[PDB]
């Protein structure tokens, strides 16, 4: 099935962080409303963050996280979890080889912030 | 600048 | 119910981060096998990063979350999510005040690492 794909409520601020952990440089693209709107790069073995910043969800409230490695798309894994009904978590792992770790970028996405 | 605890 | 306390698999590096949503300062104490093993510190209203760091789980694996401010236990909500069998999350979310949004300081812990 389709991964690191989340409707969030429309107009909603939200934080973007990137954790790395792999000796490949890991490049994280999030798309708002099919179009860019940050992109992290990094390389680290030691789970650094790579980028963190925070977006709005804008009228559509659709969000994709994407990760490459040097230009090749790493296979990712997602899911979104909430908490007592209003703290929300929108998480990706991803995976750049063949070890399947799928850590080799984590993203995580969280609202609503403030 | 207000300092507290608790 | 208990909240903010993980058991992880023994002898395990995994990475803690911490953000902050509140006008109040946060203060985050990590705790391995009831040591306190890393604290963070401070104020943002904008999701900023107030601390990052890698520990390793110990022989008991047994890991805890605290949230404070100024000397103020917080009200804790947690979960852990495991994705493919492999990539682990632990989340926290804590509440200083009256508002209930549960996003005062938002705690995440992530393994494996590397
Ligand atoms: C390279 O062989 C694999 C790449 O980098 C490693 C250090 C490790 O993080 C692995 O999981 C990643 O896919
Ligand atoms: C006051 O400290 C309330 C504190 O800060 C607000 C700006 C808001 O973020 C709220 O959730 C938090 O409890
Ligand atoms: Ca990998
Ligand atoms: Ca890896
Ligand atoms: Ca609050
Ligand atoms: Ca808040």
């Amino acid at each position: 099935a389709t991964q690191g794909v989340f409707t969030l409520p429309a107009n909603t601020r939200f934080g973007v962080t990137a954790f790395a952990n792999s000796s490949g440089t890991q490049t994280v693209n999030v798309l708002v409303n099919n179009e860019t709107a940050a992109t992290f790069s990094g390389q680290s073995t030691n789970n650094a963050v790579i980028g963190t910043q925070v977006l709005n969800s804008g009228s559509s409230g659709k969000v994709q996280v994407q990760v490459s490695v040097n230009g090749r798309p790493s296979d990712l894994v997602s899911a979104q979890v909430i908490l007592t009904n209003e703290l929300n978590f929108a998480l990706v792992g991803s995976e750049d080889g063949t070890d399947n770790d799928y850590n080799d970028a984590v993203v995580v996405i969280n609202w609503p912030l403030g | 600048a207000p300092a507290k605890f608790c």
